[PDB]
């Protein structure tokens, strides 16, 4: 396997962790922030998107494989 | 490798923005802590040493009350269930909301902590309850003046509730970990804390048995995970305070995760905390409402 | 549109450029949400608090320092454990412990024995909101060991006019005597001396069926008037009930102040009436019965 290829095989990893971690640390400002809501003056009103997380996850083992 | 370059770049560019937008969201929330919410909670006149006891003397609407359970502790503030089941249920837990966070230290749950009541539009009483935990301490009190029952009530995201009812509750004080003790199940919702996850059988079912555990907290281990692994313990960093055994079955503590349903890549780290009850709704979903009362048992 | 193999060398360590910048901020952001979190550890702001002074009525307290108005926790010689009270505070230094409170019709005081001798309504720092102390503790801060008590009586028509009405050495007695009312004298007051009777020309003995001074407690649920029928359910309260009343405070709240015979299914004059300083058919806009020892009423 030429190094390039190597390369690559480990960018697959690391974005596939990024992901789980993003959507991880997606889910943990949406909880944190709306406890907030029992301090602070307001909550910010939002909605995480868990789709495009879940829809790039699959676009990943799509092509990591 | 070739079409390849294209995917990898395209999500590592989108999760950049992903940051940057999530980045925003924080510090909007940041500045709207400069400020407090508040409440204007005018007490009731009637008071006594419990719910049961106020609704006796004719406190009988459901709001914020004060009760001083013995002359030694000063009186405090506590939410009463007037109406359900006859009334004369004291609140020590609430979640309705993701309103207040529940992964506190040891301390926290020992002195307690949320919102007891909140008003009602345009009200000079606090009428409805907010999302708190009376504390152990006080728990450990109340629990052990006399027989005391439990009503252990919840709902999903679909609109559906569930009772779980313990004739006999007790919490033993900080010095013996809050040790728990419950009996006489009659309900819906499942028994999860004497029996165990429905889903399970042998040990692995009695090891998520909460009846006759000790109360731990991310900071303070007293679970029935005995090892050195400073990872494997059942309540890890924002994780909520309860009485864990290996590790559990239900926990009214957990994250409040929107929605209901949740899966390992949310979970901060991977476990499954959250307001589960596993006998009813299962392993990875999180209620919409979960609430602990108690009542003198007669 | 697939170039150049050259262009992976270069590409294929660009991703990685934007990959661990990623992971920075990631770093950055959590260690900011965490911030976050450390703000949103508190429980929202109450502003009704209550203060720490306490003592045997709000006279005890207002001697030990106490300043302003407020809730307080007193606690009464022979009382079995402490309770809440309103203590109203001049610039005199006098600490008067309130009872009574009318001043909106948002409470109902058509209630029971029990709840009359408990206490019902709302506590408010701000001596804004309808109570009724509860006739125990009411009877517990009156007959403290020797210490004469006065009791004052202010009422406010819909037009801003207040009277008050003080009444020297006023008591009331145990559960075992129906929280009996009795007041030495009419301690003066453009009020005027309702407890005294009213003649109303309806009957030669007016004066004789409307006059508090002596008479218990009364509730639909627990009759100790000295009429026939039931003067609590009748005016549907909780009052020291004759045959009726001349002088009736826990009354019906009726807005606007002016109510009539009209105003109920039989006629009844069960408003907030003072016979003296009104009409009885003259409902009062606010009202409020405070107590402090005697020995505090102006020398
Ligand atoms: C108990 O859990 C372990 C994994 O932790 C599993 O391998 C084992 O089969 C389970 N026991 C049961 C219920 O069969
Ligand atoms: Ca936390
Ligand atoms: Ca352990
Ligand atoms: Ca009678």
């Amino acid at each position: 396997v030429i190094e390039k290829v190597q390369h690559i095989q480990l960018l697959q990893k690391n974005v596939r962790a990024q992901l789980v971690d993003m959507k991880r640390l997606e889910v943990d400002i949406d909880i944190k922030i709306r406890s907030c809501r029992g301090s602070c003056s307001r909550a910010l009103a939002r909605e995480v998107d868990l789709k495009d997380y879940e829809d790039q996850q699959k676009q990943l083992e799509q092509v990591i494989a | 490798i070739p079409t390849n370059l294209r995917v990898l770049r395209s999500i590592l560019e989108n999760l950049r923005s992903k940051i940057q937008k999530l980045e925003s969201d924080v510090s909007a929330q940041m500045e709207y802590c400069r400020t407090p919410c508040t409440v204007s909670c005018n007490i009731p006149v009637v008071s006594g040493k419990e719910c049961e006891e106020i609704i006796r003397k004719g406190g009988e609407t459901s709001e914020m009350y004060l009760i001083q359970p013995d002359s030694s502790v000063k009186p405090y503030r506590v939410y009463c269930d007037m109406n359900t089941e006859n009334g004369g249920w004291t609140v020590i837990q609430n979640r309705q909301d993701g309103s207040v966070d529940f992964g506190r230290k040891w301390d926290p749950y020992k002195q307690g902590f949320g919102n007891v009541a909140t008003n009602t539009d345009g009200k000079n009483y606090c009428g409805l309850p907010g999302e708190y935990w009376l504390g152990n301490d006080k728990i450990s009190q109340l629990t052990r003046m006399g027989p005391t029952e439990l009503l252990i009530e919840m709902e999903d995201w679909k609109g559906d509730k569930v009772k779980a009812h313990y004739g006999g509750f007790t919490v033993q004080n900080e010095a013996n970990k809050y040790q728990i003790s419950v009996n006489k199940y009659r309900g819906t919702a499942g028994n999860a804390l004497m029996d165990g996850a429905s889903q399970l059988m042998g040990e692995n079912r009695t090891m998520t048995i909460h009846n006759g555990m000790f109360f731990s907290t991310y900071d303070r281990d007293n679970d029935g995970w005995l090892t050195s692994d400073p990872r494997k313990q059942c309540s890890k960093e924002d994780g909520g305070g309860w009485w864990y055994n290996r590790c559990h079955a239900a926990n009214p503590n957990g994250r409040y995760y929107w929605g209901g349903q949740y899966t390992w890549d949310m979970a901060k780290h991977g476990t499954d905390d959250g307001v589960v009850w596993m006998n009813w709704k299962g392993s990875w979903y999180s209620m919409r409402k979960m609430s602990m009362k108690i009542r003198p048992f007669f | 549109y697939e170039a150049s193999i050259l262009t992976h060398d270069s590409s294929i360590r660009y991703l990685q450029e934007i990959y661990n910048s990623n992971n920075q901020k990631i770093v950055n952001l959590k260690e900011k949400v965490a911030q976050l979190e450390a703000q949103c550890q508190e429980p929202c702001k109450d502003t009704v608090q209550i203060h720490d002074i306490t003592g045997k009525d709000c006279q005890d307290i207002a001697n030990k320092g106490a300043k302003q108005s407020g809730l307080y926790f007193i606690k009464p010689l022979k009382a079995n454990q402490q309770f809440l009270v309103y203590c109203e505070i001049d610039g005199s230094g006098n600490g008067w412990t309130v009872f009574q409170k009318r001043l909106d019709g948002s409470v109902d005081f058509k209630k029971n024995w029990i709840q009359y001798k408990e206490g019902f309504g709302h506590l408010s720092p701000t001596g804004t909101t309808e109570f009724w102390l509860g006739n125990e503790k009411i009877h517990l801060i009156s007959t403290q060991s020797a210490i004469p008590y006065a009791l004052r009586v202010e009422l406010e028509d819909w037009n801003g006019r207040t009277s008050t009405a003080d009444y020297a050495m006023f008591k009331v007695g145990p559960e075992a005597d129906k929280y009996r009312l009795t007041y030495a004298y009419f301690a003066g007051g453009d009020a005027g001396d309702a407890f005294d009777g009213f003649d109303f020309g309806d009957d030669p003995s007016d004066k004789f069926f409307t006059s508090h001074n002596g008479m218990q407690f009364s509730t639909w649920d627990n009759d100790n008037d000295k009429f026939e029928g039931n003067c609590a359910e009748q005016d549907g309260s909780g009052w020291w009930m004759n045959k009726c009343h001349a002088g009736h405070l826990n009354g019906v709240y009726y807005q606007g102040g002016t109510y009539s015979k009209a105003s109920t299914p039989n006629g009844y004059d069960n408003g907030i009436i003072w016979a003296t300083w009104k009409t009885r058919w003259y409902s009062m806009k606010k009202t409020t019965m405070k107590i402090i020892p005697f020995n505090r009423l102006t020398i």
